[PDB]
């Protein structure tokens, strides 16, 4: 969370 | 904030990176979270998009139109657009307001039509659907199971 | 930030 | 929060990544931290460590002795420890208390020192050194530049 795959 | 996604939601955007990333794209947009949202199936937005008559290969293709494969296939890891993370917000923001303190992949379905300006709602609209269209659908069905 | 690269 | 992280910090972030990568660690760990802040140079962490008699080779091979190399190397990002997700978070911690807003490569010296249960702390008091010894030393720095 929130820039890219579950980040 | 992830971790409040359901299995199916987290399954949703797993697979809207494959979906970017098999069709060649540098970046996860709002259509590529629509992709995995059908792909996704036992899930709850999967089985609301085959009612309101909207399927896979459309929304590949459709891609294919206006996006269209990349030259090169990227690896590792590929980055939200800013209109797929207003999207993420806004599915946050819609589970809230409808009570839920988990996120389901319904709830991504709801964010997507609330942010309604990118290629999602393009090609949504496109097919043969409306946004208020599948947003009171999907809460009817939050009110049918 | 707070689980790998610069997330 | 990254975005806080100076331009050097940012870098010794990269760095132990790079460090952890090609030592075939599945992790980052506090001491892969410590050899991204030694291998980041023209910052302060840095010759802070060549100034408390504390380099490079030193810790690559102290690694190697209670880590050792991995049997395949990993791709894509490589993920924190605990312990160096504390490291971090406290990296803020102590920039916020010396009043700064940013986070150089000295704050990451100081949240490594208070965490002080793990891999870096045992590194460091095994090659010559002492956690408030860098601790107050690193103040001075700050004092002293």
């Amino acid at each position: 969370w929130l820039a890219l795959a579950l980040a | 904030m992830f971790e409040r996604f359901t299995d199916r939601a987290r399954r949703v955007v797993v697979l809207a990176q494959e979906e970017a990333r098999m069709l060649n794209h540098n970046y996860i947009g709002t259509e590529h979270i629509l992709l995995g949202l059908i792909h996704e199936g036992e899930g709850v937005a999967a089985k609301s998009l085959e009612s309101l008559g909207i399927s896979l290969e459309g929304v590949r293709s459709q891609v294919e139109e206006i996006i269209g494969q990349g030259q090169q296939a990227p690896s590792g890891h590929i980055p939200f657009t800013p209109r797929a993370k207003k999207v993420l917000e806004l599915s946050l923001r819609e589970a809230l307001q409808l009570g839920h303190n988990y996120i389901g992949t319904e709830h991504i379905l709801l964010g997507l039509i609330r942010e309604g300006e990118g290629v999602a709602a393009q090609v949504l609209v496109k097919l043969g659907a409306e946004l208020t269209r599948v947003r009171q659908q999907v809460i009817q069905l939050l009110s049918g199971y």
